[PDB]
C-alpha cells in the first residue's frame, strides 16, 4: 500500500550533525524521485531537497544550501538526509516524501509519518 | 523564490455549507498548483494537482480552478470530516517549491 | 499612426535570463524505456577464456 | 501462433489476496518484456504493470502502486501478477500482453485472452 | 499521467463510407501513439504504431496521421468487418501509458 | 575455405510444417553464431533469426516470432530451423549465414547459397 | 524495427567514373551500418562494417562514410566487375536487423 | 580582441547574385545582433540590414527591400548577406557591424575591415 | 524584388460575402503594416483598410465600416480582407499595398497587381 | 474625411513642355501629401511624399511644392513616357486617407 | 526616413584650437544620436552615444551636447591624431538608421 | 556552509595571459550559474561575466568583450576565467559569485574571498 | 549599460539614528534592484532583493522602497555593527549588471 | 576485431633518457592489454600484463599505465640493452587477439 517510516531523530546542540533515514516499504524505490518536506512549529510547510531516481541530480532550498546533503541508495530501499551546521530555525518536524511521478507535476502523495528534530541548549 | 499567500487565514463554517479558499501568487505560476489537507496529528495528503484536476480517491465535492495568480479551492458541500488545515503549493519550473501559511477550518 | 514595426528594437540577447538548472524537472525513471533484451548482443563464444587446466 | 493463457481468477472479498498466471507457449519469453493491461467493465482500458526482460526494473500505474506485485520466471515460461489489498475498483478483465520489441515503441501486439477478477461481497 | 480523449464517442456509418476518428492529448506526446481495434468479446489488436506506421498484417485501408496533440485515424472505405470499438493509446517517454474512452463503429 | 550447405526445402501448402538444415563444412560451428536471412522475390533481404554459440539465447524478427523455431546442434556441424504455420509471404530463397565474430558487429561474411521454399496450393 | 532506405534505387554509370550510393535511416543508428553487394545468382558479400571500415579482401576503391542517419558508400573508380545490387544493413543495439531495398548499378 | 573579417567580394554584372560573409572571431556571436553597413564611393554611409541574436526578426533599409537577404549562422560563428538583382548604386564597400549591446542604443562599435563589391560590365 | 499577388475575386450577388487574399513574396511581411486600396471604375481611388504589423489595431474607411474585416497571417505571409453584405457600390478592382515604413508617412510604395471584384445579379 | 479636388481635370501638353498639376485640399493638411502616377493598366507608382521630397528612383524632373491647402506637382521637361494619370493623396493625422479625382496628361 | 544634415562640410583648423561640429535632424530624434570618426582607410570608430555620453576608451577631449534636432560635437583641444571625417548617426525609434554626409578636418 | 576560494592571481605585464579559478566547496555547483565581480582599487564594483549551469550560454560586460573567456567544469567542481590582452584597467581584486537561483532576480549571495590581479611593469 | 547613482556619497550618523540611502537610475529598472553591504576587508553581502524584499538571515531593521528610478534603503535604528559601505545593484532585463559608487556610513 | 595504434612508429634516443611509448585501441579494452619487447632475430618477450603489472624477471625500469583506450609504456632510464622493437597486445573478452604496428627505439 506503501508506507514511509522515517527515523534518526533526537535533540542536538547547534553546530552539531545529525543523520536521518526514510526506510521505505512495498514501494518501487529506484523508479521514483523523493523529497524532504519540513514543517515548522508555526504550522508552516517548507520544502527542503529532492534527489532524482538514480541520484544524478540534487536540488536544495536556499535555506539549507551548503548544510544539507541527501543521498539515495537503492539497494536497501532507503533515503538519507544528513545535516551539518544546524541552528535554532532547523527545529521542526521532518516528513519524507515520494514524487507522484507525473510528466511535469511535482506533488507529494505518500507522505511519511514525521521525525522530530530539536535544536536547543 | 515565489511567495504563496492564501486567504482567508481562518474561515469558520458549519456542516453542509459551501466554502471557497483562494491562494495568491507573488508572480505568475501558470497552472502548476496543488492543494493539501492536513488533519492534526497526520501528515498532509494530496487533493488537487495542476490546480484543476481531482486526485485519485478524493471526494468529488472538492473543486479547484484558476490560472496565473488567482486560484480557488471550492468545497461543494462541507462535510463533518472536512475540517482541517488547507495549503496551496506550487511547483513552477525554474522556481523552488513553496507552501502557504494554511487556512484553518473551524466548526461553526 | 505608425503601423509598422520598430526597426530599432533591442535585438541583442538577454544577459539576465535565468542562469540556473530547473529545480522542478521530471525526477523519475522512464516507464516507457525499452524493456526488451538486445537481439544484437554478441552470440559468439569468448576466445580469451583460460586455456589451462 | 503465440498464445498467452491466463489463470487464477475468481471472486474474492475486499482486502484479500489473489495470484494470476500468464503461462506462455512457443514465444521466446526470456527475450521480451511483458505487460498487464486492465479493462474495466465500463469498457475502459488502463495499463497496470510492465517488467523488463530480466526483471531488472518494474513499473506500475499510480493507482496500483504498493498493492500489486508482478514478477517473471523464465525457467518454466510464465508470468505472474500477485494481488494484495484489493478493492471495488479492481473488478475488471485482466489481459496479459507482450511488448512489440520496438526500439522506442511500447505497443502490445500479442494480447492474452483475459482472466476475470471480481471483488464483492 | 496524460488524459487521452478521442472524439466522437460513437458515430455510425455504412459500408463503403469514409470515417475518421481523432484522438486529443492533454499536452504534447510527440508522435508516439498506437491505435487499437476491439471486436466485442475479443482482446484488441494493433493497427497503427508511431501514429503513422501500418502494422504488418493489417490492410492498407487503415490510415493514421497527425502530430503534437492532433491525431486522426482514417478509414479509406469502411467494410463490414471494421465495425468495432477503436482506442487510441500513447506511450510518451517519462509518462505512463493511458488509453482513450473508445470510439464505437455502428452499422447504418 | 568454409562453405555452408543448406537443404530441406521444396514446395509446401499454407499451414504445413517444413524443416531446413544448414550443415556446415570446415567451419568452427561451436564458436560462431549463425543467422538465417530471407531474400523475398521482390529483391528484399529480411533477417529471420540468430542462434547463440551454445544455444543459450535465441532471437527472431517480428514477422516470424512463434511460427519459426531454430536449433543448434554442435555435434554433427549443422544449424537447424523448423518452419511452421506458413502462408504466402514466406515464399522466398532462404540464406544461411555466419556472423563475422566482432565484439559488437553483427555482420555476415560466409553466406550460404540458399534453399528455396515455395508456399502454394 | 528500423526502415533502412537507400537512394537512388537505380543509377546507371560507365566503367571508370565515381559513383556514390547512400542509405537513409528512419532514426539514429550511430555507426552500426554494413554494406553488401549482390551479383545475380550469388549471395551478397560484405564490403564495409562500422559504416567506414573496409572488410578483408575488399578492394580499396570501396569506401564507406557517414554517421547517425546519413551514410555514404563511395566508389573510387567503377570497374566492370562492380556492376551488381548493393544493400545497406544496420545492426543497432536493442534493435532487429533490417536491410535496404537494394540499389542496382547498370552498364552505360 | 574581437575582429570581424568580411569576404566574398569581387565584380558582378547587374542582376546577378552574390554572397557575403562576416566570420567573427573571439566574440560571443550568439548573444549579439549584427548590422551590415554600406559605404558608397562618395564617402557616404548607409545602413543596410540588421538581424536579431537568434534570427527571429530582420530589418532592411528601403533601398534594399526584397533584393537583399541576411541570415546568421550561430553555430559556425558567422553572418551572411545574400544580394539579388544588383544594380549600379550598390557598388560600395560593405562593412560588417556589431550592435553595442545597450538597452536602447543601436550603435555599432566593432566594425569589420571591409569588403568591396563592384557592379559593372 | 517584392511582388504582391492577390486572388479570390469573381462575381457575387449583393448581400453575399467574399474573401480576398494578398499572398506576398520576398518581403519581410511581418514587420510591415499593409493597406487595401480600391479603384472604382470611375478611375477614382478610395482607401479601404489598414492593419498594423502584429494585428493590434485596424482602421477602416467609413464607407466600409462594419462590413469589411481585415486580418493578417504573419506565418503564411499573406493578408486577408473579407467583405460582408456587399452591395452595388463595391464593384471595383482591389489593390494590395505596403506602407512605406516612414515615421509619419502613410504612403504606399509596392502596390499589388490587382483583383477585379464584381457585384451584380 | 477630407475631400481632395485637383485641377485641371485634363492637361494637354507636348514633349519637352512644362506642366503644373495643382491639388487643393478642402482643409489644411500641413505638409502630409503624396503624388502618384498611374499608367493605364498598371498599379499607380509613388513619385513625391511629404509634398516636396522625391521618392527613391524617380527621375529628378518631378518637383513638388506647396503647403497648407495648395500644392503643386511640376514636371520640368515632359518625356514621352511621362504621359499618364496623376493622383494626389493626403495622410494627415486624425483624418482618413483620400485620393484625388485624377489629372490626365494628353499628347499634343 | 530621417535624413541627417551635418554642418558645415569642412573646417580647417590647427593643433590646439577648439572646433564644433553640428548635426541637424529634419525631425525630432530625442537624444538618440551617435558620432563616428573615420580615419582614411579604416572603418569608423564610435565616439559618442546618446548624444551626451562618452564611449569607453575615447579620450575625454571629445564632448557632445544637444537634444531634439540641434546636436553638436565639440573637441576641446584638437590634437594631431584627431584629423578625420566625422559622421553623425541617429537611431530614433520607429525610424531606420541613417548617417550624415561627413564633416572633414583639415590641418591649417 | 558553502565557501568560495579563488586562486591564480599575481603580477602580469600588459598583453600577457592569466587564468583564474573559483574551486567551490560543499555547493551544488552544477545547478547554479556563477558570476565574476571585479572591484577596482577606487572601490568601484563592476560585473565581469556569467556562465549558465551547463555552460550553454555566456554573457560578458562590454569592457571585457572578446578579451575574457570564462569556462565552467562541473566534474572538478570549479570555475575558470581566462584573461587575454590585459591592461591598466584590469588591475583589481576579483571576487567569484553564485547567482541566488531565483526565477528572475540576478543577485549574488555566497561571495568568495577574492584574488588580487596586478597589471604593471 | 545603465549607470547607477547613489546619494549621498558619504553620510555620517551615530548609534540609534535613522538614515536613508538613495539610488538613482538613468532609466526605468522597474523593481530589479539590490542593496549590498561591504565591510572593510570582506566581500559585500546581500541585503535587499527585488528592491523591497528582505533577504534571509538579515536583521529586519533594514527596509527598502521605491520603483522606477528612485529607490530608498532605510535603516530603522543604527547599530554599531551597521557601519560599512553600501552599494545598489540593478539587474534590469536586457541590460547588463552595474553597481553604484558606494555610500559610506561614518561614526559621529 | 580490435585494432590498436601505437605511436610513435620510431623513437630514437640515447642511453639514460626517458622514453614513453603509447598504445591506442580502436575501442575500450579495460586493462586487458600487454606489451612485449622483440629484439632482432629473437621472438618478442613479454614486459607487462594487465597493462600495469610487471612480469617476473623483467627489470623494474619498465612500467605500464593506462586504461580504456589510452595506455602507455614508460622506461624510466634507458639502458643500452633496451634497444629493440616493442609492441602492444590486447586480450579483451569476446574479442580476438590482434596486434599492434610497433615503436622502435634506435640509438642516438
Amino acid at each position: 500500500q506503501v508506507q514511509l517510516v522515517e527515523s534518526g531523530g533526537g535533540v542536538v546542540q547547534p553546530g552539531r550533525s545529525l543523520r536521518l533515514s526514510c526506510a521505505a516499504s512495498r514501494l518501487t524505490f529506484r523508479n521514483f524521485g523523493m523529497h524532504w518536506v519540513r514543517q515548522t512549529p508555526g504550522k508552516g510547510l517548507e520544502w527542503v531537497a529532492v534527489i532524482w531516481h538514480d541520484g544524478s541530480n540534487k536540488f536544495y532550498a536556499d535555506s539549507v544550501e551548503g548544510r544539507f546533503t541527501i543521498s539515495r541508495d537503492n539497494s536497501k530501499n532507503t533515503l538519507y538526509l544528513q545535516m551539518n551546521s544546524l541552528r535554532d530555525e532547523d527545529t521542526a518536524i521532518y516528513y519524507c516524501a515520494k514524487d507522484w511521478g507525473g510528466a511535469s507535476d511535482r506533488v507529494f502523495d505518500y507522505w511519511g509519518r514525521g521525525t522530530l528534530v530539536i535544536v536547543s541548549s | 523564490d515565489i511567495q504563496m499567500t492564501q486567504s482567508p487565514s481562518t474561515l469558520s463554517a458549519s456542516v453542509g455549507d459551501r466554502v471557497t479558499i483562494t491562494c495568491r501568487a507573488s508572480q505568475s505560476v501558470s497552472t502548476s498548483l496543488a492543494w493539501y489537507q492536513q488533519k492534526p496529528g497526520k501528515a498532509p495528503n494530496l487533493l488537487i494537482y495542476q490546480a484543476s484536476t481531482l486526485y485519485r480517491g478524493v471526494p468529488s465535492r472538492f473543486s479547484g480552478s484558476g490560472s496565473g495568480t488567482e486560484f480557488t479551492l471550492t468545497i461543494g458541500s462541507l462535510q463533518p470530516d472536512d475540517f482541517a488545515t488547507y495549503y496551496c503549493q506550487h511547483y513552477n519550473s525554474y522556481s523552488r517549491i513553496t507552501f502557504g501559511q494554511g487556512t484553518r477550518l473551524e466548526i461553526k | 499612426a505608425n503601423p509598422n514595426a520598430n526597426p530599432n528594437a533591442n535585438p541583442n540577447a538577454n544577459p539576465n535570463a535565468n542562469p540556473n538548472a530547473n529545480p522542478n524537472a521530471n525526477p523519475n525513471a522512464n516507464p516507457n524505456a525499452n524493456p526488451n533484451a538486445n537481439p544484437n548482443a554478441n552470440p559468439n563464444a569468448n576466445p580469451n577464456a583460460n586455456p589451462n587446466a
